[PDB]
């Protein structure tokens, strides 16, 4: 949200689930985020680099994290050249 | 028995789109359906939709991006002028900044907004957002 | 004086984290209240809603405790809500004071119309519900004022609104009920998906793995 | 009956815990030594104590016992039990699976994995 | 001649272990990682996706930067040498046995932790340990059977989780992995640490 000027007005911008696009509110305590390091042409990990997975908490309660984890990983291993 | 398949469609892919799902099912298809599909993708509330040959009403699968907070039809479809405009959007849209009313004009199926343009009236076939 | 048992009171005592804001993005628990009080509790200020006794009926009479709702917010977008019942109204009232801060929420504030100047009002419709109290708030124009009960306007105060249409069904009489439906409905603006969300979020590093090596120790 | 409070539980457990290297499976021995390492401020706890620290001594002897962690017997199981065999529990010279595992394997591609048979 | 690769000799040291007998139930949510129910009944697990899911799980342990943020943890007496083990090699911390209940949520608690990463042998065995970090923003990985839940389960490693075999080769793999990733070992699968350390022994 801005304001006509174009300044940001709101407190925060919060997080959305990877998943199911839905946002991630301050008190959802179901909601887990993961980091899937990278690693190089040797199978080594390279420090400070991987991608980021928001799960909130209604999908995890679910049981549909895991499979949706693994597509979008799929996915942007694929995009990514992780292989 | 089967009154509003524009009711069914929207409510199925209301429930889809609640439950998480990426794709959903639509049938029987109709036009309205189409136009109303048509509509919503136009503001980016769904994907890519494809109708289903089956020498039949058809079938549509639709694209969720997961933007679609909820949408319903509005039953019986009454006649709704230039100037109740803004009496249905307080009625049924959660804020004036988002949000459409699909109407059915002379000119075509349309959202609010582009009715207030035409300065055209017609019958309300439901809502979106 | 403070000791922190707590990774997240550890960095806010150590100055690592020092918004509200960079807790509420992860949805990290908040177990201590000297982390409120460090980050907003100068600018936090609370009041005692209602004392209510309550009765449990023993072999040898009614044993009597008393049950304290206290409301704190800074009147700037942040509030909490706090119940604690103990034998002693004192406690019951420092008791809910420590619950109160340790629930401290953001409350997402919009505009009715054109968006010129600090938000005034709710940004959306949104609805609480607790037990059968229900609370919907309504955007309203710019000098509509808090249409409220006092309960819900004090509520609606603390977090800093200036303008609401709200409505209520079921047993308001219930106060409990009704300022946890009220604190329910200002929870919920932050949780609906508008259009000026739509981009796609972009993550940044948890404080527990932005400080990791600090917290090593 | 003459069950022993926890206190004197309590006590026993963490005197044969601290002082598990000068004791002894004789009761008068086992109480002079309580008075010794010990400030027990009446003689017929001091007696119980030491009667639940000798029972307790007993039962170790015959091997561990629950809520009591003595550091000989934790290392030795640990070194006993980081032992390994000269030849591993895990044959890969020859595999027996079913004909489902074969159509896995196949659909794999590792129809030609060493040591594969059908039953 | 005609040397395996890495992936083959693993999956040859997964099916030497029995890593793909699953149960004669599956759960919904598992069925993706299933390839075929056998006459008897009991469905065999894809060992492929198996390998797959272990190589993710290995990805997302080695980008913890602390490894004593990490709590590995089995209920049942079978994979409690083998959490041991991998918490002893990897370097991350172990709970063997049962799981005291405000061990996430208890702030007060003695035993009170705040790990980044939870990993798990059976899903149904650690339900509570699951369930807890439900309420503190914790990843979990468990190895997952046919019948498991999947509920709290972020990344679930298709596996037979209840022979003692298929559990030890498992965490062993999955130390292997995350040592060579990390680069203190050789790649390969090789490793010099001896396989029946996991395994549990009478
Ligand atoms: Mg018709």
């Amino acid at each position: 949200m801005q304001n006509e000027e174009g300044q940001n007005v709101d407190l925060y911008i919060p997080r959305k689930c990877s998943a199911t696009n839905r946002v991630i509110t301050s008190k959802d305590h179901a909601s887990v985020q993961l980091n899937v390091g990278h690693l190089d042409d040797k199978g080594l990990y390279i420090p400070g680099s991987f991608t980021t997975f928001a799960l909130c908490g209604f999908i995890r309660a679910q049981g549909d994290a895991d499979s949706a984890l693994d597509r979008l990983w799929q996915k942007k291993k694929v995009e990514a050249r992780q292989q | 028995v089967r009154v509003s398949v524009l009711n069914d469609a929207l409510k199925s892919m209301y429930n889809a789109e609640k439950r998480g799902k990426r794709q959903v099912m639509i049938r029987p298809s109709s036009k309205v359906i189409i136009k109303f599909l048509i509509v919503m993708q136009k503001h980016g509330y769904i994907g890519e939709f494809e109708y289903v040959d089956d020498h039949r009403s058809g079938k549509i699968v639709v694209e969720l991006n997961g933007r679609l907070n909820k949408c319903g039809v509005i039953s019986p479809r009454f006649d709704v002028g230039v100037k109740e405009i803004e009496g249905w959007t307080a009625r049924l849209l959660p804020s004036r900044q988002f949000g459409y009313i699909v109407l059915t004009t002379s000119a075509g199926i349309m959202d609010h907004e582009e009715a207030r343009r035409k300065n055209v009236g017609g019958k309300v076939l439901g809502f979106f957002y | 004086k403070w000791v922190p048992v707590t990774k997240l009171g550890r960095l806010v005592k150590d100055n690592k984290i020092r918004s509200l804001e960079q807790i509420y993005l992860h949805s990290l628990p908040i177990k201590e209240f000297q982390i409120i009080d460090t980050l907003i509790g100068p600018s936090l200020k609370d009041e005692v809603m209602k004392i209510m006794p309550v009765q449990k009926q023993t072999r040898a009479g009614q044993r009597t405790r008393f049950k304290a709702f206290v409301v704190v917010g800074d009147g700037n977008g942040h509030v909490g809500l706090g119940v604690k019942c103990s034998k002693e109204v004192a406690t019951a009232i420092r008791g809910a004071i420590i619950l109160a801060k340790l629930s401290v929420i953001p409350v997402r504030r919009g505009y009715w119309g054109n968006k010129i100047g600090k938000p005034h009002t709710v940004p959306c419709k949104v609805t609480g519900k607790c037990g059968s109290v229900t609370v919907r708030m309504v955007p309203a124009p710019r000098g509509a004022g808090i249409v409220a009960a006092r309960v819900p306007k004090k509520v609606l105060q603390f977090a800093g609104i200036e303008d609401v249409f709200t409505s209520s069904r079921g047993s308001t009489k219930t106060l409990g009920n009704f300022v946890k439906a009220t604190f329910d409905c200002l929870m919920k603006t932050y949780g609906f998906l508008t259009p000026d969300f739509w981009k796609e979020t972009r993550f940044t590093k948890s404080p527990f793995q932005e400080y990791a090596d600090i917290l090593s120790k | 009956g003459r069950v022993r409070t926890k206190t004197v539980k309590k006590s026993s457990r963490q005197v044969i815990e601290r002082y598990y290297s000068k004791m002894t499976l004789d009761f008068h021995t086992n109480k002079k030594i309580l008075e010794e390492v010990a400030i027990i401020p009446s003689k017929r706890l001091r007696n119980k104590i030491a009667g639940f620290s000798t029972h307790l001594m007993k039962r170790i002897q015959k091997g561990p016992v629950r809520g009591i962690s003595l550091k000989l017997q934790e290392e030795e199981r640990e070194r006993r039990m980081d032992f390994v065999p000269d030849e591993s529990a895990i044959q890969t010279d020859r595999i027996e699976v079913d004909k489902e595992t074969i159509d896995l394997l196949a659909s794999l591609g590792m129809s030609e994995l060493p040591g594969v048979v059908l039953k | 001649g005609r040397t395996l690769s890495t992936k083959e000799a693993d999956i040859q040291m997964m099916l030497a272990a029995e890593v793909h007998l699953g149960t004669k139930n599956c759960d919904f949510q598992m069925e993706r990682y299933v390839f075929k129910r056998r006459n008897d009944g009991i469905y065999i697990i894809n060992l492929g996706k198996t390998w797959e899911k272990l190589q993710m799980a290995a990805r997302v342990i080695v980008a913890i930067e602390n490894p004593k943020d990490i709590i590995v943890q089995s209920a049942r007496p079978y994979g409690q040498r083998a959490v041991l083990k991998f918490a002893q090699y990897t370097g991350a911390n172990a709970i063997a046995g049962r799981h005291t209940p405000g061990t996430f949520t208890n702030q007060l608690q003695t035993s009170y932790s705040e790990p980044r990463l939870l990993i798990l042998t059976d899903p149904r065995t650690d339900h509570q340990p699951i369930k807890e970090a439900a309420l503190g923003n914790i990843p979990t990985i468990a190895f997952c059977d046919t019948d498991s839940p999947m509920r709290y389960v972020d990344i679930g490693i298709p596996a037979n989780n209840k022979g003692k075999h298929s559990i030890g080769v498992l965490f062993w793999l999955l130390a292997r992995m995350v040592l060579q990733m990390r680069g203190s070992i050789n790649q390969g699968h090789k490793w010099d640490v001896m396989v029946d350390l996991f395994f549990y022994r009478e």
